[PDB]
């Protein structure tokens, strides 16, 4: 793996990419605060992932170079763990819009139970501690090692598809089917593409392919989320605004059929 | 109608009247007094024993 | 040792009261409760009795509790209490929604329903309440308004320059001062919701649907639509 | 105790003025937002008026709009209306009413058939 | 004119008797207790923190045993709590959820509730069969009830808004006594000790001592610029203190008929809803409606300390009957116990 390599610097540079516009998406977020759209974005959540994002975008320059049991270490602690809190992050999400939205009145008393037990930040916590708990495991003993943390990840989405499912005719902003469904395909072909490639392949520049497969998956996370919600509200100032959510929420729920 | 009022209000106001009024001074001396001798028996005041409640 | 059999007791009536009261709980989560505010001549009785007979249901109070697909409901009107009302309307101040109903065709009496509905609006304890906006009587105004006796601009002079809003509904058969009217008080209150509800709370409007089960759709509508935001807004995404 | 004087009533000939004043004692004045109530021979208490605790915010009714003007001194404590144009439908009786609560926008039960922030009331006639 | 007659003639009484008033105070009680030492920084904690009730609590009392005591909340129940162990010895459900206010017989033996159905309702706690059932239905009133105190098992006074009191006859469910006079809707009542004697604040900015025997009001207090939502007799029983929103309460003294001391800061805006003297009558707290309830020195008038914690609108106040704790409950369904 050479610094001066075709693939490599079209890889760090679509990480340079990536990293800016994660910047950039941080500072719009909180220029514009207090405002109905980071609120139905998820609030705090949204930070979270975007300064892990940020993280794992600074790292990917460690993934580069000579081998070394840190960049090694680093390969399965970071990238899947932004992987899995990104995508468990968004489920969370789906389901706080949809649990809002419908099944508040049909399942009443778990709703009580998943407001009154902190649910969103729990599920969360489990989240992170299985993931940690699986990886470590894994490490303990290429292809059996990650089909355990791509199972784990398409279980996830599959879990935030199936959540999202009935929220078709949701509202724009609380809608993410489209998303949901282009991340869930992306992630689906490079897992198994890249499964099949480790198998039959000279061995050499595989790491290449394995790092671009990953940012692509980042940036598809990371773009494919927060690039319509900036647009919507740099260029529509309008459309960003309370008595705009209300309006639109209300005729949302009573629709003139 | 209102003047049945108003002459009920007027002898209201007479009634109140014509009364005893001691003055502020000595009201306030007894209520000094009463606060005064009564304050060793004031839990709120006088924090008592976690023992006694 | 009669001092531990009182205490066991005393834990096991507790235990006994504190599981009906959360028998009760899930009962009283799961109800809507909205309050009727209005005039003399705003017509709640109507809208009571309408949605009474609709579905079966039911002193100082005017309670009814009735059941709308399969779902609680708790309608009240305060009637028997004295004009001043600054003292128990604070009760009032967890209900779902409030019902305000006006008489469109009043002229007259339409400047006090603009002046109760500012002064329910900006109550510091009614500042989190959606209002459920009735306007009631709107045959009588379409008749008043074609009659040409009365007009509008002599109450409101603002009505002189008033133009009907681009999203009017154009019911079938109907004259353009009618809606131009309509459209006209339904801003009037509007603007008091929009000028000072930071979207704490939300109005809703509805020109009444003659008589029809319009209505109770509306205000089921109405409560679905304030319960959805209040879901949001407790799970931080509004 | 809260106590409210009105003044300035009086026999006004058709399309003549007025002005009417309010001297409130009993509390501070820059702390309640003030009002204007009229009671025409049989009807009720109609609303006219209000201003601001710093006269900022001012509203009338419709049939008095650009010929009624409410202001307020806190220095002198008083209340005034200065009435233009006067119409024989403005013969009323004429109270000048509080706020019933310090620092609060909304103004509750002013025109109640009894109200305690309240004054006697002037009377008011037009006529020819 | 005859009215003018009678406005001119209450104009002077109305003098005379606040020129009377003003050549009665030759001092004040600030210019008294100047000399006395200040009471230290008063710091309660919560001990107790009675959780269970479904809505807003709007009323409670406590119990002439100091261990018992009622609450009453806008869902429709009446908890009475075992203040040392906070368990729950009776859950009353009410016929109507609208409730104002609520109350302790001094036997224990009976509470009562009121509210927007204009209706005084007495439950017999221990009965033979062991369950709480409602005894007398007492009405009468026109507008919603707002206070209630027994003075013994068979006799309670009720304030209402329909700006009249009453003295009921629980036996025959009757008024033996109407006290009118007040111009607006009476809020708060406060029995004296020797309950010969009581007092009640109305949405009128004044407080009337009455007589519960001759049914007249003796004396008048205009001390205030807002609606008394709250009064307490002073244990002496010879003055009292009120509450309002003008965010001011203010003592005043039966026999010199006229107010003592005020206890406002500027920081203080919001009104206050409920106030009970201390034990010696040295302390005077008072709920209000910034969540947080102030106690105050009732001879100097210095905030000697803060009882926060609640997260919704202190409603209600109370001071056992020796002193040991004062129990607050606000608007968001707890109570909490302090001492």
């Amino acid at each position: 793996l050479e610094w001066h390599e075709a693939p490599t610097i079209a890889v760090a540079l679509l990480a340079a990419l990536g990293f800016l516009s994660t910047l950039a998406i941080l500072v719009i977020f909180w220029r514009h605060f207090q405002t109905p759209i980071v609120r139905s974005a998820g609030g705090p959540m949204c930070f979270l992932m975007l300064t892990l994002l940020l993280v794992a975008y600074m790292v990917v320059p460690v993934y580069v170079g000579p081998p070394k049991v840190s960049t090694c270490l680093c390969r399965q602690a970071l990238f899947p763990l932004c992987f899995t809190i990104c995508i468990s992050c968004i489920a969370v999400r789906s389901f706080q819009i949809v649990c809002a939205f419908k099944m508040a009145s049909r399942f009443p008393r778990a709703y009580s139970y998943w407001v009154r037990y902190q649910g969103p930040y729990v599920s969360m916590a489990f989240i992170t501690v299985l993931k940690m708990v699986i990886v470590v495991i894994g490490m303990l003993a290429y292809r059996n090692s990650l089909l355990f943390n791509t199972s784990l990840d398409l279980l996830l989405s599959v879990v935030g598809f199936s959540f999202a499912y009935m929220g078709k005719e949701l509202p724009t902003n609380y809608n993410e089917a489209k998303f949901i469904t282009l991340s869930m395909t992306f992630y689906f072909t490079s897992s198994v593409s890249l499964c099949t490639f480790m198998s039959a392949y000279s061995g050499v520049l595989v790491t290449i392919v394995d790092l671009l497969v990953t940012v692509l998956n980042l940036l598809a996370i990371s773009l494919g989320y927060f690039g319509p919600k900036c647009y919507m509200i740099l260029f529509y100032p309008e459309r960003n605004t309370p008595a705009y959510f209300n309006s639109m929420i209300q005729g949302y729920t009573m629709r003139r059929d | 109608a209102s003047i049945a009022q108003a002459r009920k209000l007027v002898e209201q106001l007479k009634m109140e009247a014509n009364i005893d009024r001691i003055k502020v001074s000595k009201a306030a001396a007894d209520l000094m007094a009463y606060c005064e001798a009564h304050a060793k028996e004031d839990p709120l005041l006088t924090p008592v024993p976690a023992s006694e409640n | 040792e009669d001092q531990r059999n009182e205490e066991k007791a005393q834990r096991e009536a507790n235990k006994k009261i504190e599981k009906q009261l959360q028998k009760d709980k899930q009962v009283y989560r799961a109800t809507h409760r909205l309050l009727l505010l209005g005039a003399d001549n705003s017509g709640k009785s109507t809208i009571v009795k309408q949605m009474r007979i609709l579905h079966g249901g039911s002193s100082g109070i005017f309670e009814t509790k009735f059941q709308v697909d399969k779902v609680n409901f708790h309608m009240f009107d305060v009637g028997g209490q004295r004009d001043e009302r600054r003292k128990w309307i604070q009760c009032f101040n967890d209900v779902t929604a409030i019902i305000f109903v006006v008489d469109s065709s009043d002229y007259n009496r339409l400047q006090e329903a603009l002046n109760d509905f500012k002064s329910i609006w900006n109550n510091r304890w009614l500042r989190t309440i959606s209002v459920i906006l009735f306007l009631n009587k709107q045959d009588l105004l379409a008749e008043k308004v074609l009659a040409g006796k009365s007009k509008i601009e002599d109450y409101f002079p603002e009505f002189a320059r008033y133009t009907t809003p681009e999203d009017a509904t154009p019911e079938p058969g109907e004259d353009p001062r009618v809606t131009r009217a309509k459209y006209f008080i339904r801003d009037e209150f509007l603007r008091i919701s929009t000028a000072s509800g930071d979207g704490r709370h939300y109005c809703y409007p509805h020109f009444t649907c003659a008589v029809d089960t319009q209505n109770v759709k509306f205000v089921f509508d109405a409560v679905t639509d304030i319960i959805i935001k209040e879901n949001l807004k407790d799970c931080g995404l509004f | 105790q809260v106590q409210l004087q009105e003044s300035g009533g009086g026999l006004v000939q058709p399309g003549g003025s007025l002005r009417l004043s309010c001297a409130a004692s009993g509390f501070t004045f820059s702390n309640y937002k003030m009002n204007w109530v009229r009671q025409a021979p049989g009807k009720g208490l109609e609303w006219v008026s209000d201003i601001s605790q710093s006269g900022a915010s001012i509203s009338y009714t419709g049939s008095v709009k650009g010929r009624f003007t409410i202001s307020r001194d806190n220095a002198k404590n008083t209340l005034y209306l200065q009435m233009n144009s006067l119409k024989p439908e403005d013969t009323a009786v004429y109270y000048c009413a509080r706020c019933p609560a310090p620092f609060t926008r909304d103004c509750f039960d002013v025109t109640s058939t009894t109200y305690a922030y309240r004054g006697q009331g002037t009377q008011v006639t037009v006529s020819s | 004119s005859e009215l003018d007659q009678l406005r001119q003639e209450a104009e002077q009484l109305k003098n005379q008797i606040r020129d009377a008033r003003k050549a009665c105070a030759d001092a004040t009680l600030s210019q008294i207790t100047n000399n006395i030492d200040p009471v230290g920084r008063i710091q309660m904690r919560t001990r107790r923190t009675l959780r269970g009730h479904l809505a807003k609590i709007y009323a409670m009392h406590w119990g002439t045993d100091s261990r018992l005591l009622v609450s009453a909340s806008q869902d429709g129940k009446l908890i009475i709590w075992d203040s040392y162990t906070t368990n729950k010895v009776h859950a009353i459900p009410l016929r109507s959820s609208w409730v104002m206010t609520c109350a302790y017989a001094p036997s224990g033996n009976y509470v009562a509730c009121g509210g927007l159905d204009n209706i005084c309702s007495i439950y017999n706690l221990k009965t033979r069969e062991g369950n709480v059932r409602v005894s007398r239905e007492l009405a009468g009133h026109t507008g919603y009830l707002s206070c209630c105190r027994f003075l013994d098992d068979n006799q309670i006074v009720t304030s209402s808004g329909d700006t009249t009191c009453a003295l009921w006859d629980i036996e025959t469910g009757q008024q033996t006594t109407t006290f009118t006079g007040h111009t607006g809707d009476v809020m708060s009542l406060s029995l004296a000790p020797d309950t010969r004697l009581f007092v009640s604040g109305a949405c009128d900015a004044s407080a009337k001592l009455w007589d519960v025997r001759e049914g007249m009001c003796r004396q008048t207090f205009t001390g205030h610029e807002s609606d008394i939502n709250a009064i307490c007799f002073f244990p002496n029983g010879n003055a009292f203190a009120t509450g309002s929103d003008d965010a001011t309460c203010r003592l005043f003294d039966l026999r010199a008929d006229q107010e003592l001391m005020t206890y406002s800061h500027d920081n203080i805006i919001c009104g206050i809803t409920s106030v009970s003297f201390s034990k010696s009558g040295r302390l005077l707290l008072a709920g209000y409606d910034d969540f947080n309830c102030n106690v105050w020195d009732a001879l100097k008038a210095d905030r000697a300390g803060v009882l926060a914690g609640h997260d919704n609108r202190v409603s209600c106040l109370g001071v056992t009957d020796d002193g040991m704790a004062v129990a607050t409950g606000s608007w968001d369904s707890f109570l909490k116990i302090w001492n």
